[PDB]
This record gives C-alpha cells, structure tokens and sequence, in this order.
C-alpha cells in the first residue's frame, strides 16, 4: 500500500516546474487565507509596532498535484514545500518576522485528491503600525497587517479570506495586559504601485488602552498630593515654617511623581494627555505655595504701611479654600470630558 | 507553457553571472529609484534611523534578450540569483534586512530587449551623525548613501530613474517619527574615492527637526517655575528663618530632581547641550537664592517679626532687608534676561 | 564495514516525505522530557524559559534490519535522512535547538525499527500570569507540544512511564519562584486543519516572599507608624507635625514607586498595590487629621481628635492587616 | 598541487562519517584541553558567565592514515565537515557562539598515522547557579561541564591531554571580570547517568569571589552614616521639636532612597540577601530614633529651651531627658554590636 | 571580447583546489591588509567592548589565478570568492561580527594579471577591550583589534600592514560621543600558542574621555550642595529648625545625586574616581550637620554646667566658616592633582 502512496507522490513531483504558477497563462490562481492568532505581545509605543504570532494558512488548487486512487489527504513532510510552488505572499508593514523552527520548521503541506494545497506556516512577525498617542493614556489604537503578493500582479494571483469574517480566529482569546481588543475586521482590496497592481488582504485590530493602571499610578497620587497642598489654606498665616514646608514638599512630591512616571512609562517625546494632567497638577501645587507667599507678604510687607480683598490676610485664605478645590474640579471636568 | 518554459531554459544557456553586462566594452548603467513605505524610528542614543524601502534597480543585459509572445518575464528571486545583479550596498548602512517572509521579497522582470527590473523590500538601519549642541532645538539631515561595493565608476555607474527629486518617494502615511518632523528629502549623486578606486555614490538626505513641546512641558516649564519659587521667598519676612531655609533647600532638591530626570532623556554625549546650560543656569539661580537669604539672615537683629499691631517709626522691629528689596528686582530680571538671550539664541538657528 | 552496508540499505528506496504507516494507522510517538533548568519567569513578557532534553520514540518498519548488531547508535548526521515527526511547541514564543559544538541531537535505531530521537531545546514559553495576589501569587506555567501538520488520525503522542524528569531543582534559574511540582496531561485540540493530540506539562510555581517583606511591607508599615507620632506631638507644634505629616507622605510616595517594579502594566489591583495604597491613605489621613485639628482649635469633640486618632489609626491599620493577611495567605 | 589534491581525495574515498573511529572494535578516546583566551563577564542577572576558549580535541582515526611528502595535513573546516568529529556539547551551556569571521574558526590537522587535532574558537555561555543569600560577600564556583551528546561511555570517552590542572589554561591577561576575582580553578572528570545511558562528563570549576569595595562605598557607608546621623539627634536639646522631627523623618527618607537604590542594582532575587538584612536593620535603627524622640517629646514639660544665662536650680527649665542620655549610649552600642556580628558572620565565611 | 573573458575565468578555476593555499608545500604566502574604518560606535564600559565597522581588505598573490591577454583588473561577482582560497583571518578579541549582506554580501574580489587577489569585506565587529575605569571619568582607554590567522602558522602565512602606517584610514574622521581618539598604532608580531606560532597584526586606538558633560551634571551639583551646607555656619546656634533642615536636606540631596548617578552612569561594580568625589562630598555635608549638633550640645548640654575654644558656640561656628571651605578646597586640590 505505502508503495502506491510513494509511487503517486513521486509521480506528482516528477517533471513539476516550480517556476510556473498553477493555471499558468490562464485565469489568475485564487489563494484563500486563514489566520489563527496564537498571541499578540510587545505592543510598543516607542517603536510603533506590535508582535504577532499566528498560524498563517494558504489555500489554492494546483491541478498538477491532483492524485487518484488514494482516499486520503496526504500530509507530507514540510520539506516538500521547497519542491512545490507556493504564493510569494509578504506582509507590507512587517519589520522582523521568522518561521518557528523547533523542533522542525513549523510548516505544513497537505495535498488533496482534487489538487488543492493547504500550506500552513507558524509566523511571529513584528508589524509596524503608526500610533497617535496624543490622548495617551486614554488613546485607542488601530493596528493592521497588510497581506500582499510581491511579484504576481492581479492578473496572475487573487487573494481572498477563506471563510469570510471567520477567516481570522483567536482574536477573542487574546489577553493583552494593557489593551482590550475592541474589534477586528477583514478587508480585501487592490493596491497599485509603480510596478503594477497587487491583491491585498488587510487584518486590523482596534486596541483600547486600559485605564485602571493609570488611575492608581498617575491620577490618584497626583490628585491626593494636590489636595494635600490645600491643607495650608486652613493653617494659620503665622505658621510660616509649617505652610512653607507643606507647600514646597508637595511641589517636591509632585516632581517626584512626575519624574518617576517619566521613567516607568514609555518615552513618547511629544505632549500627551498624561503630560497635561501632571503639568496641571504641578501648576496647582505651585500656585498654592505662591498663595502663602502672597499672604505672608501682605501681612508683613504691607502690614505696617497700612477676587478677594487683597488687603485682608484672612480673606485671601478663605478665598483660596473655595477657589482651589473648585478650579481643580473644573480642571478635571474639562480634562476628562475632552479626553474620555 | 512550453514556449515560456523553453525561454526560461534558453536564457541561462552559456550565461556567466560572474561577469557584469558589457564587461570590458562599456559601463554598466543602473537606474535606481526608492519608495519609502515608512521612515522608521530615529534613535538619538545610537545616532541611527530605520527606513523601510522598495529598492528598485534597472539595467541592460544583452545576454538576456528573448523573443516570444510575452513581452516581460515576471520572474522570481529563483531566477534572479542565477543572473548578474548589481552589488549595491548602503555606505552608512548598519545591520539591514532583506525580507524573505514568506518568500524572498524580490521581483525580477526581463523585457524582450534585455532590460531588467529588479526590486526588493529592505529595512535599512543607517548611521545618522548628530550634533546635539542645540538639543532639544536641533535639526538634522540624516543621509542615505548607496552604490556599488566592488565596481568602480569605470565599470558601474548609478543614475536616478527620474529627476532626482522625484526618484525618492515617501508614502503619505510613511512617517513613523515620534520626536521629529520629516521636512523633506534632498537627493543628489556624487563620486567617492577609496583605497580601491573611485565609486559612484547616490545620496538622499532626510531632513528632521526635533519637536520641542515635550521638553517645554517636562523640563523647561518645571525648571522655570522652580526658579520662580526660589525667588518668591524674597517676599517672605526675614524673621521666618526656618521657612525661608526650608524654602531654599527644598527648591534646590527640587531642581536636583528635575535636573537628573532631564538628563536621563538626553543622549549620552560629552559636550553641553542647550538643555544642559538652561538647567545649569536654573541651578545657579536656585543656589544663589539660598545664599541671598544667608546674607539677609546674617543682618537680622531681632528674632521676632512684626506683631501686627504696633507701628514702625521711620519696642522696635526689623526693617525689610535691602538685600531682599534688590533681589526682588535683580533675580527676576536677570532670569528674565537670560530667557530672552537663551530662547532667541536657540530658536533663531 | 557492515554498519555502512546496513545504513545504506535502510536509506535505499526510503522516502522521508512519507510518515510511517501513512495509509494504515496513526504513527504512535512516545515522548520523554528531562528539564535541565527552568529559566527566569518574565512577568513583563508573560513568558518563562525552559531547557530540556526532548526525546521521541516511534516505530518505522522501513528501518528494520537483520544483523548481530541490535541498535544503531548514530549522531545527528542521519536525522535529516529519515522521517522525523514535526513536533512543535504550541505556546513557544521563541525556541532553538543547540549547535555547539555539533547539533545536539541523538538518533538510535533498533533492529525491529524502533527509533529513539533526542535533542536539546531551549524554549521561551508563553505563560499568562494572573497577578491579582502578587506577591503571594502561585502559577502553573504550561508547556504544550503537538504535531504541526499531522492530525490525530496520523500522529498520536503518548507519555512514557517517567514522563518528565527533573534533576537538581536547586540549580535552576528560578530567581523569584520556587518549583512546587509538575503535572502532564493529554488532550485533543480542534483547529481549522483538523484535530491534534496536544501534550502539556504544567510547572507549578510559588513566588518567594522574603524580598518584598524587607523591601516594601515593613518599610511601608514603619512609615505608617511614624505618621502616628504626630498624634502624640502637641498641637501647637505646627512646624513639627506638618513637616512630619508631609515628609511621611513624600516617603510613602517614594516607597510606592517599587510596587510595580517588575510587572506588566496590568489594570487590576494586586495585593501589593492594595497594601501600598492603603498605607498611603493612612499617612494622607494623618496629615489631614492635624489640618482639621489645627483649624478648629486655633485657626477658627474636634478638640479631642488627637485622643481618638491615637486609638482609631492603630486599630484601623491593625484591622486592615488582619483582614489583608488572612484573605491573602489563607483565603487565597 | 595535483599530488596533494590526490592525497586529500584519497582520504575520503570510501569513508563513512556516520561511524565513530574504532566502532565495533574499541572505545574512541578523545584528548581534550582548553585554552581560555579570556574569562568573560559573569552576569548575576542571568546566572551565567561568558568564556572565550580554544577548545582542542584530539583522537585517533585509522581510516585517515596517509603517506606523502608531508607528515601533517594542516587542513581547514572544509575537510573537517566531511569526517567524523566528537559531538561534544556543554552540559550547562547556554546559547554559545562558534565564530565564523572571516572564515570558520576551526583547524583540523591529520598526522600520517591517523591522529587528528581539532581545535575551534568558541564563546561559551554557561549556566552558573548562584545562591546570593550572602550578597555582596558571596563566592561562587561556576562550572564548565562538557561531554558527548549521543555516545555513551562504552563508545566515546574523554580524557585531558595533560594533567587535569594543566589541561585548562587561562591567558595571562584574559580576566574580563569587573565584579569578581578569579581565585582559581578545579579540573575533574566523571560519569553522568541519564535515561539513555552513562556518559563521560569533563568538569572545570572556576572559583569566583565578589569584590566588596564598591558596595561598601555606595551602600554600606552611606547607610552607616545615615544611622549615625539619626542617632546624632539624641544630642540636640529636647525643646528643638521641629529640628529633631525633621531630623527623624529626613533620615528615614534618606534610608528609603538608599534602600531603593541598593536593590535596583542587585539581580531580581525574591529572597533576602545579606545587604537586604543590613539595610533592614539600619532602617529599624533610623525608625527607632524618631520613635525615641516621640517618647522624649512626650515628657517635655516646657516649650522653651535654656536661655543661656539663668542658672538651673538642680523660672525653671527642662532637664536633659534620661531617655536621651540612655539612647546616646544604647543606640551606638547596639548598632556597633550589630555591625561586629554582621561583618564577622559574612567576612569570615 | 566578453566570451574571451569567460573562457579565461573558466580556465583559471579549472583544476583549482580551494583546499590548497598558494605555494602549498613552499614558502608562506604574504597577505597584506588595509582597513578603512567606516565608524566606531558603542564604546561600552559595561560590556567592555567597542563596535567597529570597517572595509577590511586583504591582498595576496596566487599564481593559479594569473591570466594573460586581458589588460584589465577583473572585478568578478562576489560569489566567486567561495570558489577561491582566502586566508583564514580572524579577530581574537572579536565577540560578535558579521559581514553586511544588503543588498548582496558586501564582499569584493578583484583579480590582477599577475595573479594578485584583492579580497574585501565590509565587517562590523564588536571587539572586546578591558577598560581600566579606576580614574573614570578622567580615564584613557586603549582598545585594540587583534588580527590573526587561525589554521596556518608562520610557516604557511605571513601578515603585513600594506602601506606601512597608511594601512588604516578613516581614524581622523571618527566622531565618538564620549571619547576623542588621541592616536592609533599598527603593530606586526608573532604569537605562540600550544598549536604553533601565528602571525598577528594589531590595530590599537588610544581614547581620552571628555569630561565636559560630567562637569555640569556630576561635579558641579555636588560642589554646590557642599558649599550650600556651609550656610549653616552663618546661622545662629539657637536656630535649630533652620540649621537642621538645611543640614539634613543637603544630606538627602547628596544621597539623591549619588544614587541617581549610580543608575545613569555605566554599571561599573568597582570604585572609580567619581565615586570617591561623591563620597568625599557626602562626608563634608555629614560633618557640617554633625558640626551643628556639636554646637547645640555645647550650648544646651554643657551650658548650665558652665582648634577653637570648644566652649564658645560662636567660636566653633567662626572656626567652621574657615576650615570647611579650606578643607574642601584642599580635598579638591588633592583629588584633581591625583587624577589629572
Ligand atoms: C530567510 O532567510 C534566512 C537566511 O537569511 C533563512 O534562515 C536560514 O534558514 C536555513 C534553512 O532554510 C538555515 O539552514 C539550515 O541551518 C541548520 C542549522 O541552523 C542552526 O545553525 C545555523 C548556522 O549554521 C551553521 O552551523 C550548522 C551546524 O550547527 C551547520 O550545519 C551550518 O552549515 C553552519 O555551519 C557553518 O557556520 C558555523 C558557524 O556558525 C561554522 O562553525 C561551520 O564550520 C560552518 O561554516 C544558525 O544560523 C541557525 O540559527 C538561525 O535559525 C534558527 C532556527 O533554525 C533561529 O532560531 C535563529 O534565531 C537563527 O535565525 C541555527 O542555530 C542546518 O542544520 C541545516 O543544514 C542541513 O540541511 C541543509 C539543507 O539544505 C543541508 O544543506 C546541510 O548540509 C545540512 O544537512 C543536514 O544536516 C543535519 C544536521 O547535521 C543532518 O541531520 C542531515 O542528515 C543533513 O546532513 C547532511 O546531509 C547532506 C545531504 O542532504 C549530506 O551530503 C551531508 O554529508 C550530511 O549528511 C541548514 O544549513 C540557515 O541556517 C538559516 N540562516 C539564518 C541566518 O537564520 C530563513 O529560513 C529564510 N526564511 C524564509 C521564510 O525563506
Ligand atoms: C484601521 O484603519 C484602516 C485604514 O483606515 C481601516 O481600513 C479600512 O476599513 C474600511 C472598512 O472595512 C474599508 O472600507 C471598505 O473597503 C472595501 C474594499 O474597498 C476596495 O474594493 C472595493 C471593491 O468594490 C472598491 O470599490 C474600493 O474602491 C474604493 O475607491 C474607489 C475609487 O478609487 C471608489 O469608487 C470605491 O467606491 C471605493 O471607495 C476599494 O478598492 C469595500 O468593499 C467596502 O465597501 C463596503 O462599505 C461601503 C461603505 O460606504 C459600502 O458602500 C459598500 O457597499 C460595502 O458595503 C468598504 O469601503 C477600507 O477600504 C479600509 N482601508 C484600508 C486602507 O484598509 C480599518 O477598518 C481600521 N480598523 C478598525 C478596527 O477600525
Ligand atoms: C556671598 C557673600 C555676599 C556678601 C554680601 C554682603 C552684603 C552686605 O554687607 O549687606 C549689608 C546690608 C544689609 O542690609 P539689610 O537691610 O539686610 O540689613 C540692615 C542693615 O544692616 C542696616 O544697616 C541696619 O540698620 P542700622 O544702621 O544697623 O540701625 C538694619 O537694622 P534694622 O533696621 O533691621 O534694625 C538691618 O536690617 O545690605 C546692603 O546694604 C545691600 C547691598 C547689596 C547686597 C547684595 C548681596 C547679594
Ligand atoms: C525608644 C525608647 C523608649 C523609652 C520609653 C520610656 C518611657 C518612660 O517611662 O519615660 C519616663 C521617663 C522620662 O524621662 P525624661 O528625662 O525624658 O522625663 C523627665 C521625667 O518625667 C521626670 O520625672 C520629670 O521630673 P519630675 O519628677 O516630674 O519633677 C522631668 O521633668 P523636668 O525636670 O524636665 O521638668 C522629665 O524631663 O523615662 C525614663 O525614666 C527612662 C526610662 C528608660 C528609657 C530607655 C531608652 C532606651
Ligand atoms: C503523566 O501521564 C501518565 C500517563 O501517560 C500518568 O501515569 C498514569 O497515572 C495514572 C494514575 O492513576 C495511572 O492509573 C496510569 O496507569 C499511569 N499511566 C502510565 C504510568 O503509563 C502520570 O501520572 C502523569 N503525570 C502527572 C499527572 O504528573
Ligand atoms: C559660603 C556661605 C556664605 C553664607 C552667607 C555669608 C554672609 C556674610 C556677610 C558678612
Ligand atoms: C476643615 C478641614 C481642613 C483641612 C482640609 C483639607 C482638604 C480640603 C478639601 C476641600
Ligand atoms: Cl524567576
Ligand atoms: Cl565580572
């Protein structure tokens, strides 16, 4: 029996021209593609890319590989893929990709009696997606994978998603610590370069950044330090040592929070929503300390000489006890409505 | 099928890929154009930038002429490795990738007259020397130089496919820069001389300008406000010795925290950047404010401040320090003057 | 030599593209594993490193031979000549065989056709860590493998008597975890290209606690206790109590920066985050307590708020610790 | 050239590299020596060390006997890939490097009687299990074990070329160690048992001791002085409540800064090291200094200090605290006692 | 004419044994070497290595490759190198190296009528050099590149710098961010191992570090903090809150500077010149704070009971106003003379 399979396979590969595509000179060869996504990781804001591991399958019919007398779908050793024609599929936004090779090259070739070829690869790719992080950490990112044919134009090869919207699976099972995959969708279109028009398949995800991390690490420490800076407004004006120590240490603490976050957070060198909130909180603690310096100067500098009254020391503190909590609430309302 | 198969077999019959086209007769001329799909990240720490291109080269090879119904042989890399191709390399290039996922990202097309079109997809990481003395208000022209590795200009020359400006094209969405603005590219051709002879160099200069808004909100504004806090202590009464001392030292510690944080973002160079001088000057103003109070406190006769009830003729009370009164003008003015000189110097370059 | 004759005869007419018993029965493969070392667990990348000697045994009737020699002990030379199962590791982020000084592979063929194939592997395997109980978190990191292209009708894997062997566990690179034990399972996973026999090994790991107790839990507790010193200071000592209150807040803010030191930026609250945050609230409240006390007594019962704080603050922090440690060390 | 080519072509005529020499007749004995050109960095974070070696192996293959004008065939890797070589692998080896610049860094020499000398230049990264409970006063014996992968001890055995001590040689200037001292090496041999048989293992242990001077000046001395500084407050008058309160908290904040910095440099072990225990005790001492003042401040009757002129009648003034007087002795003594016990525990062993 | 060249090249490689060196069984083949240094990057103190990109040219004569009738220097395709004998040149201190392979392998073969071979490679190597950082950042480093033959002994191969001192170019155009190349040197010698004696060429650079960055960021902040702590000597003894707050915050600031410099500077795990200066300044601020506690104890502890006088607090403060600036200047004088 196994001789008949051996004879059949030898017959198929004898005289096989790997240089010729299926249906050469005729209709373009239709290639169907499915992706099973094993994982997504290393979503990099700094490098503007994400790393994707997937089972990339390609489907097409090669009548040269049709066989009869065997009611089996012949799975062959993956090294037979080198003796067969496979599509020249490439990913346009791919920066660094490899086919896994333990314990062997993670590749599959499965023939079918009608001549259909199932060609599977296990690929980890680092795909580039431009990220707009001006709303970070409340940003939402759309990262794609651009599947295209390099050499063959639309006259020679055609791409489609095998299974329609069900072509890509495993997206719902992905666990990203920092993102939630809101939606994924599939697009089939044609792209024109200077060298011709090529089929393109596009797989796009929508990543929404999880905010719970930044509530505990950024916003709550900043809010609580800002509120502490208002405690000086309820301290007697004569307590210069107390209010100055309270004011300048909150400024130092806000600096400590801001400089710590500059290290742990990704280094994105333009202004983001996270920067505006930290700068806004730093202005409030800066102004709260300037409030006492104004209060001290009014009592001592302009005392013997003899909008709040600006001449009553108690009025300035009582004014600040209302305005500073009120403006900071208004600052948050403007901040969160503009970004959420 | 048979006609195309016979042409493929006849093309390489008696063909020597070790010899360039026209060897010993004429100069092999290569037409080159670049499509930039993404001008990738620029690293100031490594002084390098990444670029993703479709590198297209075209030349004439009379040994590859064919006659048949087809006018172009849309061939793969399998045939391209069998024929002569230019040995083009990037002069300032670093570790670069010729992608081969899932197959070698190369195409070779042969017209019936022998003209070859040879494009490939590359990720070129290239050196970009940087003079960061104006950091973060610096502008750079990152180069991209390429040419033959072994063939002198008497053997292989390079030309741009079209006018040099239009021979390098960047995709509309192909700017992956976070800290820079790509202002455009300058394209030129030249000659370089080595120990092995003269070579043609094709040069593209991508112009970048660093965006300053982040450094304003992360370093410049917090440092300015820290200096203002130090100078605002001049308005406190001279009898608040613990307050004005704590005000002085903690502002110095605040500047130290900001100074260290700023230098972490700065590339590890040895000269002084524009941000270094701003930080150093802001350090001097905060340092001098504490010494200002040290002088004021040295002449404070009485340990009690004004009681808020008695009048001071002109028990007795300390007067307002003349050092304080002058420092209320000199320190804000000198820091204000420095900002005018600093910002005019570096924003006008 | 007769061994050369045997090897040449076995490869004559042999097609390595064809699985043994290709149209007859599934090719049963018996797998062993010797774990040389389990490398560091990388929480940030949700992966761990493992180094193994991976052994696979199967029968190939094309490799039967008749001679006085009963086993052909070969090196990696003949590995590419015969059919080899396409065993890959499903959760492998990155894996590599070893090539110094030669391919670290073994091939032994018995005269009845039984084939023993061994090779050394270093695998970066994905492990999704649930860090809710960090640093009191326990994990069971899997290592899955199967055939890449052969479904269960063609290749079946099966554990041997000693499935997974481990040497000196004290020599492993587990910096933050202690190896507890391992389990091996067998299951069938249905994919778009068929149903595959999947073999899993689970490595139970428990995080060590000594570093976090000295570095975070005790210093955070001492800062909270230091903030209570304010309640025993006279309320007229405005500079002393304000400086104590705001400096403990600055210290507590400094101590909070190491809570998420080597963790992914997850958005749930870990056990370490809950403790540090509560400690921050306690030092925050101690400073707010004096501000309220100072305002009503002087800057205008509340006049006795210091007496209440001397009891309530230690009691609430002791009650928090009682609930915190019971529910994270015994209630899981 | 023809004569020498015929000799080389005759060697591999009818040669099966799939079979070890002496198969079916004897055990293949491999003579091994190592020349350590540089003992590279030891990485605590990876539990590994790098070593650059000339890994030399010699054995006898009677199938490669020859006759000719020369007695030794100084060949290359091109010939070596055609013959049988030992499948030596490093048992604790991590991702190692066989250098290929500019050509394979291997040499193969065949004497006329069949003896083969086979040396390769390697960068060996090997696992070194480190138990850092005594950090930074810890010492390690990093092993370098190697042997055959596929051949048991009944087929291939390894022996040192010379006496085992003299068979591993380190170059005079090869030490690339920044944090360790290479005290010495121990060379041995043995048998390792596996499920696949018994294998010869050749073992070298490199004895390393960590240098402590950097940690004394970066961590121990600043921590000791911070503790001394905290106990210095015991000599301030009890009426300086803001002074001693700020003294207590800022030393605590100083200890926190030192504690966090010290742990950032260590490998990310989750158990307590020696340095962690020293810092923890220092943290407790600084914490106890501020608690001591709280007790002292609780019994301070009067809010004013001694005026400098009135005689204390032993208005009245506060007496010096008995808690302060005891703490001036108890705290320095207990910290000194702890230091003597701490340094004796770790420096001796 | 081109067919004549093809037959000429075919004749040269007919019967050519790649396993045999030129003049096999005769005198050693002389190999001349030129280096064009493209750049030097990543001079790492932590890893004790530097990365070098260069055009590495090798020159030798092979009589088997002599050709006649063609008055040209034949630049063949770089793949012809695989069919020719090339020297087994390696770099002893090379940790990681590669030949650039975009768009093709960056390799040159140029034959000459008299059999001369010009073999070039564009090599990027990370050569290792141990750096003595005990004087860091006021240190000079000497990093070399060892060039040796692996298999062939001095009986078979001979190296020489082709062109004398001109053999290496591009050194004067090197721009190092932190160093400045003082000079370079070419050395030819023999090295003996257990397997024989081998020729060696050594290219060594002398690197002098630039301290301009460390003056503003490393030394000056420590100097200013040390001077700042002397302000305490000009404040009255009874100002305990002022002098202690100044004293202990300068200690905290020195700790902040020292611990943060440890993170930002290269991780060199032994004592360097900079570590002594930071420790020396930390001693001065420690002694300045200790000076007040001595003053406070003398006035308040030894007051009721009734080199400066050691009984007058004003005398101690005035003594400290001179000795601390004087000793710190003396410390700086001894420090800078020792390390410069
Ligand atoms: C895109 O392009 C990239 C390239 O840019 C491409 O990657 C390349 O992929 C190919 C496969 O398609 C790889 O080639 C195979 O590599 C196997 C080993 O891979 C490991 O080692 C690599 C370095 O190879 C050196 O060392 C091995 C031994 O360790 C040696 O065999 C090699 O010749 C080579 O040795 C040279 O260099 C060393 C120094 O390095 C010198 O010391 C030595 O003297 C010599 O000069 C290394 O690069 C690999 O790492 C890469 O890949 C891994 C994944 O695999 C990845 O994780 C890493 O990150 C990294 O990317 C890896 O460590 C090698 O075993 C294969 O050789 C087999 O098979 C080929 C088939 O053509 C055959 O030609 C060989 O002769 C050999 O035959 C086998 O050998 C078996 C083992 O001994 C044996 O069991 C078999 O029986 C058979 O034995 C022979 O059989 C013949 C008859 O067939 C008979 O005549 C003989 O006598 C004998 O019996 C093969 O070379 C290549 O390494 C990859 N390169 C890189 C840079 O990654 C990628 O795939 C492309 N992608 C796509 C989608 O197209
Ligand atoms: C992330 O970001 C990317 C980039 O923005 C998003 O990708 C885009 O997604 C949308 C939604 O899925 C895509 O729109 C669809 O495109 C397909 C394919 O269009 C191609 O093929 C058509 C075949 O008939 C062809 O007509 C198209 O030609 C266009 O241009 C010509 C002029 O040149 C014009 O005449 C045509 O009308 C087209 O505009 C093109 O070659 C298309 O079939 C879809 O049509 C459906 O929806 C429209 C809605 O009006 C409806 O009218 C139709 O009847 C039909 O129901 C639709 O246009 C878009 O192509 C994607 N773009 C890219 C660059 O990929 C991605 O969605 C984002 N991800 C997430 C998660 O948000
Ligand atoms: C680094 C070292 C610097 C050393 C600088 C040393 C500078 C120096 O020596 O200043 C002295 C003086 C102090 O002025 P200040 O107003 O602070 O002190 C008053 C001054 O001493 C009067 O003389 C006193 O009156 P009297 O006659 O005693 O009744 C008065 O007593 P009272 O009315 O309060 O009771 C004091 O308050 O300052 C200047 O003249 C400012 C010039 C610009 C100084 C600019 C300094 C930056
Ligand atoms: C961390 C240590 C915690 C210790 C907690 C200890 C808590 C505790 O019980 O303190 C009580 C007492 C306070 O001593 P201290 O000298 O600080 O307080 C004096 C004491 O109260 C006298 O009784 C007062 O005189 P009188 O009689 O009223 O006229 C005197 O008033 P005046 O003369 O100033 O007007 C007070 O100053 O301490 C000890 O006896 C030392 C015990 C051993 C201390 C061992 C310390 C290591
Ligand atoms: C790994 O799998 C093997 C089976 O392949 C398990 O061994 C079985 O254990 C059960 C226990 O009830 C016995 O009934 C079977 O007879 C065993 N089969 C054997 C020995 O072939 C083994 O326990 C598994 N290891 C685990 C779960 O850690
Ligand atoms: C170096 C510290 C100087 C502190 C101020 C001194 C003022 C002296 C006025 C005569
Ligand atoms: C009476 C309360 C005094 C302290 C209040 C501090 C927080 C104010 C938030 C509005
Ligand atoms: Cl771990
Ligand atoms: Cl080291």
């Amino acid at each position: 029996n196994m001789s008949f399979v051996k004879e059949t396979v030898d017959k198929l590969l004898k005289g096989y021209d790997i240089r010729l595509r299926p249906d050469f000179g005729g209709p373009p060869v239709c290639v169907g593609m499915n992706i099973d996504i094993a994982s997504i990781d290393m979503v990099s804001e700094v490098n503007m890319d994400y790393t994707l591991t997937m089972y990339f399958q390609q489907y097409w019919r090669d009548k040269r590989l049709a066989y009869s007398g065997i009611p089996l779908n012949l799975t062959l050793d993956n090294r037979v893929a080198d003796q067969l024609w496979v599509p020249d599929t490439y990913f346009l936004n791919d920066k660094k990709s490899f086919v896994h090779g333990v314990t062997v090259k993670n590749r599959m070739i499965r023939l079918h009696p009608d001549g259909t070829v199932l060609y599977g690869l296990r690929i980890t790719t680092t795909a580039a997606c431009m990220m707009d992080l001006r709303r970070y950490p409340l940003d939402e990112q759309n990262c794609t994978l651009e599947i295209e044919s390099y050499g063959y134009t639309t006259d020679d090869i055609e791409f489609y998603w095998r299974g329609g919207d069900k072509a890509v699976t495993g997206v719902e099972r992905i666990e990203l610590p920092q993102f939630s995959i809101v939606e994924h969708r599939l697009v089939s279109r044609n792209v024109v370069f200077a060298t011709g028009a090529y089929p393109r398949l596009s797989l796009s995800f929508r990543l929404k950044r999880n905010i719970g991390y930044f509530i505990l690490q950024t916003y709550m420490p900043s809010i609580l330090i800002t509120i502490l800076s208002w405690v000086s407004f309820w301290i007697n004006y004569d307590a210069s040592a107390a209010r100055v120590a309270l004011g300048i240490t909150t400024v130092l603490t806000m600096t400590t929070i801001n400089t710590h976050l500059r290290e742990t957070l990704p280094k994105i060198p333009y202004v983001k929503a996270i920067d505006m909130y930290l700068m806004g909180c730093f202005v409030f603690v800066f102004l709260a300390l300037l409030e006492y310096a104004f209060v001290n100067y009014i009592f001592f500098g302009r005392g013997p000489q003899r909008i709040p009254d600006l001449t009553d020391v108690n009025a300035i503190d009582r004014w600040s006890r209302i305005v500073f909590p009120f403006t900071f609430s208004l600052f948050n309302l403007v901040y969160w409505l503009y970004y959420v | 099928t048979t006609v195309f198969t016979r042409i493929l077999d006849r093309l390489l019959d008696g063909y020597d890929n070790r010899l360039r086209p026209g060897l010993g007769e004429r100069v092999t001329e290569v037409k080159t154009d670049i499509f930039v799909t993404s001008f990738g990240p620029v690293s100031d720490h490594d002084m390098e930038y990444t670029i993703d291109v479709f590198f297209r080269q075209s030349w004439k090879d009379e040994r590859l002429k064919f006659k048949g119904p087809m006018t172009v042989l849309r061939l793969n890399n399998l045939m391209a490795s069998k024929i002569w191709t230019p040995d083009t390399f990037f002069h300032n290039g670093k570790k670069s990738v010729a992608h081969n996922m899932t197959m070698p990202n190369k195409l070779l097309r042969i017209t019936e007259d022998g003209t070859l079109l040879y494009t490939m997809r590359l990720t070129v990481r290239a050196e970009c020397p940087m003079h960061l003395e104006d950091f973060p208000m610096d502008a750079h022209a990152c180069p991209l130089k390429f040419g033959s590795y072994a063939y002198t200009r008497a053997e292989v020359v390079y030309e741009w496919t079209r006018e040099p400006a239009r021979s390098v094209v960047v995709a509309e969405d192909g700017s992956r820069l976070n800290q820079y603005d790509l202002l455009g590219q300058t394209v030129d051709s030249g000659i370089v001389q080595s120990s092995t002879g003269e070579y043609v160099v094709m040069t593209t200069h991508f112009h970048l300008k660093r965006k300053i808004g982040y450094f304003v909100i992360q370093t410049y504004l917090p440092c300015i406000m820290t200096v203002i806090l130090s100078q605002v202590s001049f308005w406190l009464n001279r009898e608040s010795v613990p307050a004005r001392t704590v005000f002085g030292v903690t502002t110095v510690l605040t500047m130290t925290t900001l100074s260290i944080s700023a230098r972490n973002s700065l590339p590890k160079v040895a000269y002084a950047t524009a941000m270094d001088w701003f930080i150093a000057v802001c350090y001097a103003f905060v340092f001098s404010a504490l010494i200002e109070f040290a002088t004021v406190n040295y002449f404070t006769k009485r340990g009690y401040a004004w009681d808020g009830k008695s009048v001071v003729p002109e028990k007795t009370f300390n007067s307002v320090s003349k050092i304080d009164r002058l420092s209320r003008i000199a320190f804000p003015l000198l820091f204000g003057i420095f900002n005018l000189v600093y910002w005019a110097t570096y924003l006008n370059r | 030599g007769d061994v050369t004759v045997i090897l040449n005869n076995l490869l004559e007419g042999y097609d390595n593209k064809l699985r043994p018993d290709i149209g007859v029965k599934p090719t049963l493969i018996h797998t062993d594993m010797y774990v040389n070392s389990i490398g560091p667990v990388n929480a940030i990348n949700m992966e761990y490193t493992i180094d193994i000697f991976f052994a696979q045994t199967w029968y190939d009737r094309r490799l039967k031979f008749n001679s006085t020699i009963k086993v052909l002990r070969l090196n990696s030379n003949m590995v590419g000549k015969i059919w080899i199962p396409d065993t890959f590791f499903r959760n492998s982020k990155k894996a590599d065989a070893h090539w110094i000084t030669t391919p670290n592979r073994m091939l032994r063929i018995w005269n009845d056709g039984r084939v023993l194939y061994t090779l050394r592997l270093t695998i970066d395997a994905e492990c999704q860590l649930q860090l809710h109980n960090f640093p009191m978190d326990e994990h069971s990191c899997p290592l899955e493998f199967s055939s890449y292209g052969y479904p269960r009708e063609e290749i079946v894997y099966q554990w041997k008597r000693s499935s997974v062997e481990v040497g000196d566990t004290r020599s492993w690179r587990l910096y933050q975890f202690s190896f507890v034990g391992l389990r091996n399972t067998t299951e069938v996973v249905k994919t778009t290209s068929g149903d595959y026999v999947v073999m899993s090994v689970y490595f139970d790991l428990s995080r060590r606690m000594g570093y976090f107790t000295i570095q975070t839990y005790i210093p955070c507790t001492l800062i909270v206790v230091l903030s209570w010193v304010s309640f025993w200071i006279n309320k007229d000592a405005v500079p002393a109590r304000t400086s104590l209150g705001i400096t403990t807040v600055l210290t507590m803010t400094t101590l909070s920066t190491i809570a998420r030191k080597s963790l992914p930026k997850v958005s749930y609250v870990t056990a370490m985050d809950l403790f540090v945050s509560v400690c921050f609230i306690f030092v925050f409240s101690a400073l707010v307590e004096y501000g309220t006390l100072h305002y009503f007594v002087s800057n205008r019962r509340i006049a006795k708020m210091d007496s209440y704080a001397r009891i309530f603050f230690p009691t609430a922090f002791c009650l928090f610790n009682l609930v915190y440690w019971v529910s994270y060390l015994y209630l899981g």
